[PDB]
RNA sequence: CUCUGCU
RNA sequence: AGUAGUAACAAGAG
């Protein structure tokens, strides 16, 4: 009696079971130490599905660049980057015609967005490579500090607040003979200043910096993933909001819609090619990403398709789009932290930078490392590597998806010609084909006729990994649909437990997630219940929080106790001050706060929502009952949860471990910067709830709102002379602190 | 402690299945080290709770 | 002897 | 030793 669960499969369909082929329960593969040699492997590989191209040396940065398109026509079924411009501006063309004024109405939704964006939207993003420091920072901090350094350097022409004119910084910048930096060495603390040629800007503001993606499922070997630098994101933007301002005119495009969006659009999208093929006409779908669709992206053919797309655009417009892929196809790929080299007979290790590539001997490293070495010698300058060819995990999605969408038009019975037709889905790599013929011929004809015209366009479908079969089933960016998309809990099962906010925000989001994995993945009410019980459990294990009358021991375990005693209503106490869970499939959606108000004590729920109490920290609107939630399979999610700010809503503590590095500067400035906003928002309380404006520095600002203030306090009496005349005084020797400096 | 005083059975330990990379003495050592300090631990009066 | 446990 | 797997931990920086 050998028990199987795979056996299950022979009575439940597989799609109706998909949650059991997820073993999402254990921990996902992480990347243990360097991602240089993935980063290597990487460029090596895109260098060599285009290795037919043309070589040529960048005369700017000196660095070699290959260039595939217009190549030697693919001659096997194996991943190429030969894409054909005359294709793809054909594709462009055909897409127009089926889709007249998408362009158009595009660009003209562009040139509003290019005008009414602020610098601040670059904010938004993370992990963004800091040219100034040479690695990956906040993108906030990232764009601080670019724009002091452009300051410092007389690019003064941002100030507007636009990101128009933070682009044309940019360009002053790179045109710029030369740039100055400040960095800090310890030896004691030394704010040093750095020189940086023209050369040396140009090739660390083309730099893309790599590292390995982590916690990836479904995938044996680790990848390398790529984040951009602060010059870069800025045109970026504006590319990939044109692109999604396209996407969303074209029903085949799925991926600017997510979630039930996705799912619903996708639906209907399917459901209309099921009703517009003929009966009698085979149907046919395929299910299938492709191969090396982020290498093979050439970033010219994406200049091509925005020079097209931007036809009869103003001028300034038209540069403002092409910027971005005119630089990513002279982009460079840092490698990363480098290598670790040990000595056994000696017992020693050491760490060596990336950086010492191009000159350290080959004998130190093994077989595979020592030939990915010799290839990408070639490219590598001033430690970095050139990167032309490919899309090292480009950000360019909503291009992608427009070029798939578009080839995937191609397949009209006015474009075909023929008795096949083919329509079907795209989002970024993933492709969903359905081939309709009046026989299996004409299927087969339609799926070469397909595959060669993306083949042609630089698209190269895996046919390692993807199948074909009759319509009505098929699979999609991880959503399995069978005459229907069904429920796949198992990928909202790492987003239960403790999310890991706080008390407050980590028991509404936990009640919140039971809520709408009920609502959307088909939760049963009965495993609701489990789920709840457990969540409690891990909750109450988490954060210490034992029900008080428990025997526990725990650091927290008297303070709970004293509280359980004191208080006269138990119920009313929440589960973080060891008060009863009285939660359950009626009351998933109502905060703990008011689920237990009526319950409360009068004098804990004073203690509990007291304003004034010093443990919670409110910061810009824009971070307030809202978390980020990563999914198992995706993009960052910003979740939004019902709380009731209480204590509970305190901040963990903030990793320390930049206090004994090099770079502790960063972090005092940090400090003194909050120090000033904080004080801002004191005189200007809206400054939180929306963004403040003005020309004049912080310190006018502040002086004459406290003047102001002072004045009509006095006249309504809140303030005596005194006051006001000390209020006066301080504030005209404020004045002379900023006269004398 | 207590579930170990609810058998009495022990005897002295020996190597039955070796370790062929390990240093198998120092397995026996350890757990005679165990079985020692849990028996100081009884033994004594006070009240180490993360011994 | 001090600092850090995602920097 | 062992974890682990294409590169690391088996403390690191002063």
């Amino acid at each position: 009696m050998d028990v199987n669960p795979t056996l299950l499969f022979l009575k439940v369909p597989v799609q109706n079971a998909i949650s059991t082929t997820f073993p999402y329960t254990g921990d996902p593969p992480y990347s243990h130490g360097t991602g240089t040699g993935y980063t290597m492997d990487t460029v090596n590989r895109t260098h060599k599905y285009s290795e037919k191209g043309k070589w040529t040396t960048n005369t700017e940065t000196g660095a070699p660049q290959l260039n595939p398109i217009d190549g030697p026509l693919p001659e096997d079924n194996e991943p190429s980057g030969y894409a054909q411009t005359d294709c793809v501006l054909e594709a462009m063309a055909f897409l127009e015609e089926s889709h007249p004024g998408i362009f158009e109405n595009s660009c003209l939704e562009t040139m509003e967005i290019v005008q009414q964006t602020r610098v601040d939207k670059l904010t938004q993003g993370r992990q963004t490579y800091d040219w100034t420091l040479n690695r990956n920072q906040p993108a906030a901090t990232a764009l601080a500090n670019t724009i002091e350094v452009f300051r410092s350097n007389g690019l003064t022409a941002n100030e507007s607040g636009r990101l128009i004119d933070f682009l044309k910084d940019v360009m002053d910048s790179m045109d710029k003979e030369e740039m100055e930096i400040t960095t800090h060495f310890q030896r004691t603390i030394g704010k040093k200043k750095q020189r940086l040629n023209k050369r040396s800007y140009l090739i660390r503001a083309l730099t893309l910096n790599t590292m390995t993606k982590d916690a990836e499922r479904g995938k044996l070997k680790r990848r390398a993933i790529a984040t951009p630098g602060m010059q870069i994101r800025g045109f970026v933007y504006f590319v990939e909001a044109l692109a999604r301002s396209i996407c969303e005119k074209l029903e085949q495009s799925g991926l600017p819609v997510g979630g039930n969006e996705k799912k619903a659009k996708l639906a209907n999208v399917v459901r209309k090619m099921m009703t517009n093929s003929q009966d009698t006409e085979l149907s046919f779908t395929i299910t299938g990403d492709n191969t090396k669709w982020n290498e093979n992206q050439n970033p010219r053919m994406f200049l091509a398709m925005i020079t097209y797309i931007t036809r009869n655009q103003p001028e300034w417009f038209r540069n403002v789009l092409s910027i971005a892929p005119i630089m990513f196809s002279n982009k460079m790929a840092r490698l990363g932290k480098g290598y670790m080299f040990e000595s056994k007979s000696m017992k020693l290790r050491t760490q060596v930078p990336a950086e010492m590539l191009a000159n350290i001997d080959l004998k130190y490293f093994n077989k595979s490392t020592r030939e990915k070495i010799e290839k990408i010698r070639p490219l590598l300058i001033d430690g970095t590597a050139s990167l032309s060819p490919g899309m090292m995990m480009g950000m360019f999605n909503m291009l992608s998806t427009v070029l798939g969408v578009s080839i995937l038009n191609l397949g009209q019975k006015k474009y075909t010609k023929t008795t096949y037709w083919w329509d079907g889905l795209q989002s970024s790599d993933d492709f969903a084909l359905i081939v309709n013929a009046p026989n299996h011929e004409g299927i087969q004809a339609g799926v070469d006729r397909f595959y060669r015209t993306c083949k042609l366009v630089g698209i190269n479908m895996s046919k390692k990994k993807s199948y074909i079969n009759r319509t009505g089933t098929f699979e999609f960016t991880s959503f399995f649909y069978r005459y229907g998309f069904v429920a796949n809990f198992s990928m909202e099962l790492p987003s239960f437990g403790v999310s890991g906010i706080n008390e407050s925000a980590d028991m509404s989001v936990g009640v919140t997630v039971i809520k709408n994995n009920m609502i959307n993945n088909d939760l049963g009410p009965a495993t609701a219940q489990m789920a709840l019980q457990l969540f409690i459990k891990d909750y109450r294990y988490t954060y210490r929080c034992h029900r008080g009358d428990t025997q526990i021991q725990t650091r927290r375990a008297f303070e709970l106790k004293k509280l359980w005693e004191q208080t006269r209503s138990k119920a009313g106490l929440l589960v973080s001050d060891g008060g009863p869970n009285l939660y359950n499939i009626r009351n998933l959606h109502i905060p703990e706060v008011c689920l237990k108000w009526e319950l409360m004590d009068e004098d804990y729920q004073g203690r509990l929502c007291n304003p004034m109490n010093p443990f919670v920290s409110h910061k810009e609107i824009d971070s307030v009952n809202n978390a980020v939630v990563m999914p198992a399979h995706g993009p960052a999610k910003s979740m939004e949860y019902d709380a009731v700010a209480t204590t509970h809503s305190w901040i963990p503590k903030r990793n320390r471990s930049i206090l004994n590095t090099s770079q502790r500067g960063i972090l005092e400035d940090e400090q003194m910067y909050q120090k000033c906003c904080n004080l801002f928002e004191k005189f200007f309380p809206s400054s939180s709830y929306r963004r403040p404006v003005g020309i004049s520095s912080m310190v006018e600002a502040m002086v004459s709102r406290a003047r102001i203030d002072a004045r009509i306090d006095f006249e309504s009496g809140r303030i005596k002379k005194e006051e006001f005349a000390e209020i006066m005084k301080i504030c005209s020797t404020i004045e002379e602190l900023r006269r004398q400096k | 402690i207590k579930c170990m005083k609810t058998f009495f059975g022990w005897k002295e330990p020996n190597i039955i299945k070796p370790h062929e990379k390990g240093i198998n003495p120092n397995y026996l050592l350890t757990w005679k080290q165990v079985l020692a300090e849990l028996q100081d631990i009884e033994n004594e009066e006070k009240i180490p709770r993360t011994k």
